[PDB]
């Protein structure tokens, strides 16, 4: 309730130290606005080290999404009969995608 | 309605009655050409401008002229 | 009056002259000009 | 025969042409004595986008 | 073509339903199109003004309100099924003409049976300025 | 002291705007312990702050009426007094680099146009060659005088397209 | 490698290499030097 | 077949909405009429600047009427200072009764509004005091306006249409308005400020009863007749001297002492009855020299083959430019505005700066509006200028008739000009805006000391050559071993120094950094706009996307989507571009003019030098700092005076907005709509009984062009025009 929220910190190059701003807590950078701080206080998060965890794993998980792009496009790509699946598709992504991450957030 | 003019520079590829949706052109036998064909504007009053026989024209500068200006009730392409 | 005679108009000519031009003069305008568009050789 | 070599470079002095002192490159010249028998390519396009045009004997000179 | 055809009222029209894009009150006061085309068989061809309509098995009728309608349809279906069709023109008093196949053989081809007409034996840019024409009623390419 | 205007070392506009700048960054030092690195920042920002108003006086500068620093533009006067430095030398310094891009700019062009479907050169750069041109373009001034002197540098309207008016 | 040092010749050596030099070139003169104003050496 | 296009009988034939649009737009187009010969269209031409005289004259008698009438002349007159000028009565029955009461300014007893066209000041300066006389000026006006309406009508009646060749007689016209138009009316002027102001300025009524009985000097002519014309310039108004009585007054009708009066803050009235004596007699000396029916005078044709320079540096010269001149009405048309709107800027220039009428640097709302509407006059009109310059272009210039000529071999190199116009608006552009940024910036990062302050070294040492000794420059005029302060230093010196010196006038105003980064601002529009209408009209007749654009008519739309697209390709559309750029040109001159003479009158004219260096200090200070009384015209807490400003403030703003509409969407969607439309009135009940007579058919591009150019430049004009008289009225 008395430190302004702040993720993004300028470098001193030149004249971006005003940009610096004393948003409380011994801490200076820029107020940011997208309410990360109040996300991260809502799922359980305390100390930065998780924050740096959450951070390697969303790396290791892009770099994973970019080799599934990479491998189903180049190496095996699946055929129209397989995109016209449209029931396995639906089926899967209102039981799978969509109710298995809300059971999930939920646990 | 609108002035539409062909030029000696033609050289008869007949495209530029294809792209034409209103039958403003036609083809006649010339001599001043390779393929002995030459545009020729018959039903002018019909045309209401849009310039697609200049688009579909290849010759520098473009053999079909198309002059704007006298619209009517079939040149401004109106059904009412 | 002292030298009124280039003639001073009335205090209440307003009242009369702005709805003139305002409502009357352009009604009349209007009129004419629509008689003159829709005119038939 | 009545025109330049084919294959020799000519500029062209049409002045509504978009090649207007630009250098062309001779394809062919008709022989049948139509309007404008001398065929040129261009490197470059017009606005239109073709690269071949259509001048009479008149228009193209030896550029130096 | 070898002879001028006259359309027949007597000819079917295509399966259709009612579509808010067709004839106005210029079919009335003015005139109105009439495209005539000779079918095989039985297909589905997209209106110029409305949606999806099926063609009858032999002669069909359409009328529609411009001359350009009636062309994009011919288009359509010289590219489609190849059709070769043909368009009228009924006027408000009743007169019918002729307009695509005047030759009978389509712009595309010449016929050796058509003159010139609005063409210039100068080159396009020779034309003279228009103070050379001023307060003459003549354009430059109207010469 | 021409146009008007005093001196940056004695000028009392200069030395207020001075210390109010000290003072408002000095405002934000008070709410930071001295061993933080907030604070370090803080004190290099006042550190630089200092320096500057320092090497912006006495360097030949002028300020009138505002304590903003003035520069003077016309040479000569930026030469018989001390106040080259403003514009004179800087404005060789920029068109020298100006020129240098040009001139290797043209060496690519010409260089590229004599070569086969040379479209795709200016999409599909050479990298040898253009930092060639790049490290020649030192002396491009006398490069830029020679080819204007023989006649490379211009071209002869008969072969440039022109408007048909 | 010939085929990416094809690629690498395109666009980004001119959008990427030139402007990331000469940027952090600039950075380094603004950071290292204060600001100037006058140029005398 | 309709009849309303009577003069294009292919108009009639369109039986579209089209039809009106084009057959107003069309209305004084007399080379496009339909069968109408060049002396048909001279005698038009003729008749149509009587009708314009006609309206100017019955325009400004209306003005003196509607003074003489509603207004406080007589109030004004006794209290200059602090009595304000009223335009005329607001009688608006949608008014409210706070509305009433919050009009009645000046004294008066209904609503009035507050004149701000500076015609008070004008009127009490050349001696007009009562409303009587304003009655009896409106009354000669009216008179004249309808004498002017006869003349145009006789001039067109047979035996009374003057022939083709009587129009193009060049050096007979020239002389004869060089002689009268300027010269015999400038005298006359004179004579009756020497007969009527100076007395008047003197407490000395002098009026049609009396003006034969009274004499201008008390020497009485003597002087003219003999040559002792320095005793008009013997005793002049002293400094302790009032503009209404003679105290401390002299006796002198010519005099050239200079500056100011110390009173009125104007020019001398003898100073201006010297000056149009001077530009009399020198307009009638010039007005005899072109050669007419006598032996003797000067042939346009002769001195312009005779101006060939030798070497081939203009090729043929001059040659064959006179029958180009005088064939072409579009030449002369486009020479005429250039002139009109470059006198145009000078006026605006030199009215603020040297006020010619008693207490009008005084009124500051005034010389602001002034200023303005001189200033986007101005503009308007080298617009159009340069406009029918491309007209003559692509309509009536014969190239074999003036081959090789000046303007053959202009139009030869027409790239090289319109590429180094290019060149210099890009780079002024480039380095003004890189130079505002740089500073807007660097005042952001709370270093104000960082920003690059270039002294306007040039324009202050012209200041010192004219006599600022505020620079310190110790050049000519300001030095006293200097020959040029010398000559004259008895003349008008010591006025004109005392003038320049006092820093409360407006005459030479002290510049700084800001003041030079808004006048390269200037430099920049001017310079744009010059390149866009240069560019036009050399491109007006050929162009290597076009070389057949002459005929294709000077307003064509385009040529379609072939060619990679030709949208704009016009020499119109090069103008309908333009003036977006003269719009914001003056209105960058009009925001320096305003904010500059805001911050002299406040008394803070360091906020302006502090201040116009950076864009958010130009925004804050001049956009928002002066709008707080101005959208405080109508609060719902309660209503002031400045509740007109602020709806014309919005009007503006909407109107600007409606321009927008018209301007990005383009026709071809709106046909769909209007179709769609269409169909919704025939296919419905109780209402596909009325039908329309003319198609309903959407704006042509041209006509889009026109109508949205139109409601932004309208909108631009009222809104600034409402935001500056607002902002210099709420404080005084
Ligand atoms: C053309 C210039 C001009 C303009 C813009 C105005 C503007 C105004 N006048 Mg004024 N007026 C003028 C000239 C003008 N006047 C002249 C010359 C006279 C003396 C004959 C008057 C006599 C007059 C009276 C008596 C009254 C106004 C009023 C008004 C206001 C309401 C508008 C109105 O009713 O029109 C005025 C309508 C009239 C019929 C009078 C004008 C007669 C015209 C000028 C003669 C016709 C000339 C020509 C054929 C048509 C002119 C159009 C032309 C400009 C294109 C408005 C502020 C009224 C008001 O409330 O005062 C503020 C009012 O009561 N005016
Ligand atoms: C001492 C020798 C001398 C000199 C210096 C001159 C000088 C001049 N004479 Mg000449 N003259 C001389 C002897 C001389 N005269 C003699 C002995 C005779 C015989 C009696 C003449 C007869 C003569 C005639 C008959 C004429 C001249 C003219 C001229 C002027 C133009 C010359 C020219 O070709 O245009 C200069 C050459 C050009 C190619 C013009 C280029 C202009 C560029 C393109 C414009 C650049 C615009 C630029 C953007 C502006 C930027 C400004 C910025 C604020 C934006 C020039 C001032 C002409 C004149 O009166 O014009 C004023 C003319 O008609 N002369
Ligand atoms: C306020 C808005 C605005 C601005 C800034 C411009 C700016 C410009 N217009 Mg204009 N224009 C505008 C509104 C505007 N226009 C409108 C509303 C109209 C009516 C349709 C026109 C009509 C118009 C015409 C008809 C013409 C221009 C021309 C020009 C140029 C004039 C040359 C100059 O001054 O130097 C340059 C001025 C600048 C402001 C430079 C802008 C570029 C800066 C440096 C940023 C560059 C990118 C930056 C480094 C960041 C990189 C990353 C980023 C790209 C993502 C310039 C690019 C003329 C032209 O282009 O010919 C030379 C021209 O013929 N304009
Ligand atoms: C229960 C099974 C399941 C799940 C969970 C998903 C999940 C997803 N699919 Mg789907 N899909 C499925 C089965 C499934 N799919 C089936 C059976 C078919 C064929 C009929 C498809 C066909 C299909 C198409 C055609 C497309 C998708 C796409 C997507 C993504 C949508 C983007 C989104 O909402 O952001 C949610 C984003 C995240 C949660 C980020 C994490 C993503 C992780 C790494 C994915 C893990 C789920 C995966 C099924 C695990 C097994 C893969 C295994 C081989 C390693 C999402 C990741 C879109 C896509 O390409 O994105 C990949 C897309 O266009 N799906
Ligand atoms: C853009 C045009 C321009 C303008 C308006 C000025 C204006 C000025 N210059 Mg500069 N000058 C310029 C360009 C310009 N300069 C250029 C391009 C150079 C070449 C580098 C010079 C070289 C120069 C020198 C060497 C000197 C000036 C001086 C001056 C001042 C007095 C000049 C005078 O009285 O003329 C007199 C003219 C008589 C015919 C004045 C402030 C002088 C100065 O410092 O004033 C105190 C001085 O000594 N100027
Ligand atoms: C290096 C190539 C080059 C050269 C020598 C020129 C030279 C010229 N141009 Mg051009 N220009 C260029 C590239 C170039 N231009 C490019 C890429 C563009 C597109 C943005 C333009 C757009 C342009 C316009 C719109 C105008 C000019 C104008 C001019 C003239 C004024 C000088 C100037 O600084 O203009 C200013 C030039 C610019 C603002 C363009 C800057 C773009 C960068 C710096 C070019 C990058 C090229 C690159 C570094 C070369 C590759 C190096 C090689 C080793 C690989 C001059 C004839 C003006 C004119 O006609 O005056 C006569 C004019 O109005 N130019
Ligand atoms: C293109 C502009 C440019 C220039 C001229 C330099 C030059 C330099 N950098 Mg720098 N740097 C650049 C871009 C640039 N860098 C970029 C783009 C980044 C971000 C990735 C950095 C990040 C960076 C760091 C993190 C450090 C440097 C350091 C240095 C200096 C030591 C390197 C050395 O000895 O080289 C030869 C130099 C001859 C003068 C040197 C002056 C180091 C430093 O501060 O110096 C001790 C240092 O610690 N740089
Ligand atoms: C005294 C100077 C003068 C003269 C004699 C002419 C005369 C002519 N010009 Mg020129 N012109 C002038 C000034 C002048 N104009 C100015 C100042 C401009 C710049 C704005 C132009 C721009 C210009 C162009 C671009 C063109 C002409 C054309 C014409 C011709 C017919 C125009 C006409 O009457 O249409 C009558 C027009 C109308 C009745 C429309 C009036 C609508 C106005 C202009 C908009 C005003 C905005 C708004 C609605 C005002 C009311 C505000 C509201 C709140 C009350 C004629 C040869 C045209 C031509 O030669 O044809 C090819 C042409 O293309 N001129
Ligand atoms: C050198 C830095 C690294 C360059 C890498 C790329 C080289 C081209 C890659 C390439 O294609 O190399 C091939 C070729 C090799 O050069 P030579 O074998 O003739 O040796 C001359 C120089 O390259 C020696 O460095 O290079 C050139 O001809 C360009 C030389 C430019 C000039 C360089 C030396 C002179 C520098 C002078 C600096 C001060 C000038 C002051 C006045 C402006
Ligand atoms: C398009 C065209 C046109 C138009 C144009 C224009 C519109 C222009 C304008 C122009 C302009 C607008 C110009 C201006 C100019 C100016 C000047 C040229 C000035 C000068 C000045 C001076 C010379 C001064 C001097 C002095 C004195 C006297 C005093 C003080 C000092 C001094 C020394 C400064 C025309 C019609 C022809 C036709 C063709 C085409
Ligand atoms: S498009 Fe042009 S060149 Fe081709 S056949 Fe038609 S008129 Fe001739
Ligand atoms: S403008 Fe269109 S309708 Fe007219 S002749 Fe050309 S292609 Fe046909």
């Amino acid at each position: 309730t008395h430190i302004k929220p702040s993720a993004q910190v300028v470098w001193p190059i030149v004249g971006q130290e005003i940009l610096n701003g004393d948003v409380g807590g011994g801490f200076q950078g820029i107020q940011i606005t997208s309410g990360f701080f109040q996300l991260w206080r809502a799922s359980g998060i305390t100390s930065e080290l998780q924050l740096y965890s959450t951070a390697i794993g969303g790396l290791v998980l892009a770099a994973a999404c970019f080799f599934a792009g990479w491998f189903h496009y180049h190496k095996a790509a699946p055929k129209l009969e397989w995109f016209q699946n449209v029931e396995s598709m639906l089926n899967h992504h209102l039981a799978g995608l969509l109710g298995l991450g809300s059971l999930a957030w939920a646990g | 309605a609108h002035v539409v003019k062909i030029y000696d520079t033609c050289i008869g590829c007949t495209q530029c009655v294809r792209a034409c949706p209103l039958d403003v052109l036609e083809m006649v036998p010339w001599d001043g050409c390779k393929a002995a064909q030459m545009a020729s504007s018959p039903r002018t009053e019909d045309c209401v401008g849009c310039k697609r026989c200049e688009t579909a024209c290849p010759t520098d500068f473009l053999s079909v002229r198309v002059y704007l200006g006298n619209e009517s009730t079939r040149s401004l392409g109106l059904a009412y | 009056a002292t030298e009124g005679y280039p003639f001073v108009p009335p205090d209440w000519a307003p009242a009369l002259f702005v709805p003139l031009t305002g409502l009357v003069l352009p009604a009349v305008g209007m009129a004419w000009a629509f008689t003159y568009i829709q005119k038939e050789r | 025969e009545i025109g330049p070599k084919r294959g020799s470079l000519v500029k062209v002095l049409r002045p509504e042409s978009y090649w207007y002192n630009q250098v062309g490159k001779v394809v062919s010249v008709d022989q049948s004595g139509i309007r404008y028998p001398v065929v040129v390519r261009f490197e470059n396009q017009n606005y239109a986008g073709v690269s071949t045009n259509n001048y009479a004997l008149d228009e193209v000179t030896d550029p130096p | 073509p070898w002879k001028q055809p006259e359309l027949d009222p007597d000819t079917p029209s295509p399966i259709f339903g009612g579509s808010t894009g067709g004839l106005l009150r210029k079919a009335q006061v003015e005139e109105f199109y009439v495209t005539t085309w000779e079918s095989p068989k039985e297909q589905i061809f997209e209106m110029p003004t409305g949606g999806a309509a099926i063609m009858r098995k032999g002669p069909n009728l359409l009328k529609l309100a411009r001359k350009e309608h009636c062309l994009a349809l011919t288009t359509q279906l010289r590219t489609k099924f190849r059709m070769s069709p043909c368009f009228y023109r009924v006027y408000a008093d009743g007169k019918v003409e002729y307009l695509h196949p005047k030759d009978g053989v389509y712009p595309e081809k010449v016929n050796a049976g058509r003159v010139g007409v609005n063409q210039n034996m100068r080159s396009i840019g020779k034309n003279v300025d228009p103070i050379k024409v001023k307060f003459t009623g003549s354009e430059p390419f109207e010469i | 002291d021409i146009a008007g205007l005093t001196p940056c070392s004695e000028s009392k506009a200069y030395n207020k705007l001075e210390r109010k700048e000290l003072k408002v960054l000095d405002k934000r030092l008070k709410k930071y312990e001295p061993g933080s690195a907030p604070y370090l920042a803080l004190q290099a920002t006042k550190e630089r702050t200092e320096n500057r108003f320092k090497t912006y006086a006495k360097q030949g500068l002028l300020c009138g009426n505002d304590g903003l620093p003035h520069l003077i533009s016309d040479p000569g006067l930026a030469l018989r007094f001390n106040h080259a430095g403003e514009v004179f030398i800087p404005t060789f310094g920029f068109l020298y680099v100006a020129g240098y891009i040009g001139h290797v700019g043209r060496q690519y062009i010409i260089l590229s146009k004599e070569d086969a479907k040379p479209t795709d050169k200016e999409i599909i750069l050479d990298v040898p060659l253009a930092l060639k041109l790049a490290f020649q373009g030192w002396a491009w001034p006398l490069a830029s005088i020679q080819e204007l002197r023989n006649g490379s540098l211009l071209e002869k309207d008969e072969n440039i397209t022109v408007s048909p008016r | 490698m010939k085929d990416f040092t094809t690629y690498l010749s395109t666009a980004p050596v001119v959008g990427l290499g030139w402007a990331i030099f000469t940027s952090g070139l600039l950075i380094e003169i603004n950071r290292f030097f204060p600001d100037p104003l006058v140029f005398s050496f | 077949t309709k009849l309303f296009p009577k003069f294009s009988q292919g108009l009639a034939q369109d039986p579209s909405t089209r039809r009106i649009w084009y057959g107003l737009a069309t209305a004084h187009d007399f080379e496009s009429h339909d069968g109408m010969t060049e002396e048909n269209l001279y005698q038009k031409i003729f008749a149509s600047h009587f009708g314009q005289l006609a309206i100017i004259f019955l325009w400004t008698s209306g003005n003196l009427f509607h003074v003489a009438w509603q207004g406080n002349f007589e109030q004004w007159v006794t209290d200059p200072i602090h009595v304000r000028p009223i335009a005329h009565a607001i009688w608006d029955p949608h008014f409210g009764q706070p509305a009433v009461e919050a009009f009645t300014r000046g004294g008066a007893s209904g609503p009035v509004n507050i004149a701000t066209s500076g015609v008070y000041q004008w009127w009490y300066t050349i001696g007009l005091r009562s409303n009587q006389e304003l009655y009896v000026s409106s009354v000669f006006l009216a008179l004249v306006s309808a004498v002017f309406l006869f003349a145009g009508w006789l001039h067109l009646q047979p035996n009374f249409q003057p022939s083709l060749s009587w129009f193009k007689d060049a050096e007979s016209r020239l002389n004869h308005h060089l002689a009268g138009l300027f010269g015999v009316s400038s005298l006359a002027w004179t004579g009756h400020l020497v007969h009527v102001a100076i007395p008047e300025s003197r407490g000395q009524h002098v009026g049609w009863d009396n003006f034969l009985s009274v004499l201008p000097h008390p020497q009485g002519l003597t002087p003219f007749w003999s040559g002792n014309w320095a005793a008009y310039a013997q005793n002049p108004d002293t400094a302790s001297h009032a503009f209404g009585t003679a105290d401390g007054s002299g006796t002198a009708i010519l005099t050239f002492l200079g500056g100011f009066h110390p009173q009125t803050q104007s020019l001398w009235l003898s100073d201006m009855a010297h000056h149009h004596l001077a530009i009399a007699v020198l307009f009638i000396v010039a007005g005899h020299m072109y050669r007419t029916n006598f032996g003797i005078g000067h042939r346009l044709e002769a001195i312009l083959e005779a101006h060939t320079p030798p070497a081939g540096g203009l090729g043929a010269g001059h040659k064959g430019l006179f029958h180009t001149v005088n064939n072409s009405l579009h030449f002369q048309l486009g020479l005429a505005l250039a002139s009109v709107g470059t006198i145009t800027s000078l006026v605006a220039q030199h009215m603020y700066s040297l006020p010619p009428y008693a207490y009008l640097a005084v009124d500051f709302t005034t010389q602001a509006s002034l200023y303005t509407h001189h200033q986007y006059i101005a503009g308007f009109i080298m617009c159009g200028a340069f406009a029918h310059g491309a007209i003559f272009f692509i309509r009536d210039y014969d190239p074999e008739q003036n081959k090789g000529n000046v303007l053959a071999r202009v139009l030869d190199h027409k790239e090289a000009i319109i590429s180094h116009l290019s060149w210099v608006s890009l780079f002024l552009g480039f380095h003004t805006l890189g130079l505002y940024v740089h500073n807007d910036v660097v005042q952001a990062f709370g270093t104000p000391e960082k920003q690059i302050l270039i002294e306007p070294v040039f324009a202050q040492w012209i200041q010192a050559a004219q006599g600022k000794s505020l620079y310190g420059f110790d050049l000519l005029l300001a030095s006293s071993s200097s020959p040029a302060y010398s000559a004259g230093q008895s003349l008008w010196l010591p006025g004109w120094l005392e003038a320049i010196n006092n820093n409360q006038n407006s005459l030479f105003l002290t510049i700084g950094p800001g003041d030079f980064l808004v006048h390269h601002a200037i430099a920049l529009g001017l310079h744009t706009t010059t390149l866009i209408l240069v560019k036009g009209a050399l491109d007006a007749r050929g162009s290597k996307l076009m070389p057949d654009k002459k005929d294709f008519g000077y307003s064509f739309p385009c040529d379609g989507p072939g060619r990679g697209g030709t949208c704009d390709i016009s020499a119109y559309d090069a103008f309908y571009l333009a003036v977006f750029w003269m719009l914001n040109t003056i209105g960058w001159v009009t925001f320096y003019w305003h904010w500059k003479h805001l911050t002299l009158w406040q008394g803070n004219v360091s906020q302006f030098d502090e201040s116009s260096t950076y864009l958010m200090g130009w925004l804050r200070d001049y956009l928002w700092l002066n709008s707080s009384q101005l959208i405080n015209g109508y609060n719902p807490f309660g209503m002031n005076s400045l509740s007109v400003w602020a709806w014309t403030f919005l009007f503006g703003h909407l109107v600007y907005a409606t321009g927008f509409m018209f301007l990005i969407s383009w026709r071809g969607y709106w046909q769909e709509l209007i179709e769609t439309l269409v169909w919704a009135h025939e296919k419905t009940p109780l209402a596909n009984l009325v039908y329309w007579k003319d198609k309903p058919v959407a704006l042509s591009i041209v006509q889009a062009r026109l109508v949205g150019l139109a409601h932004f430049s309208v909108g631009y004009i009222f809104t600034y025009a409402a935001f500056l008289i607002a902002s210099t009225a709420g404080r005084f």
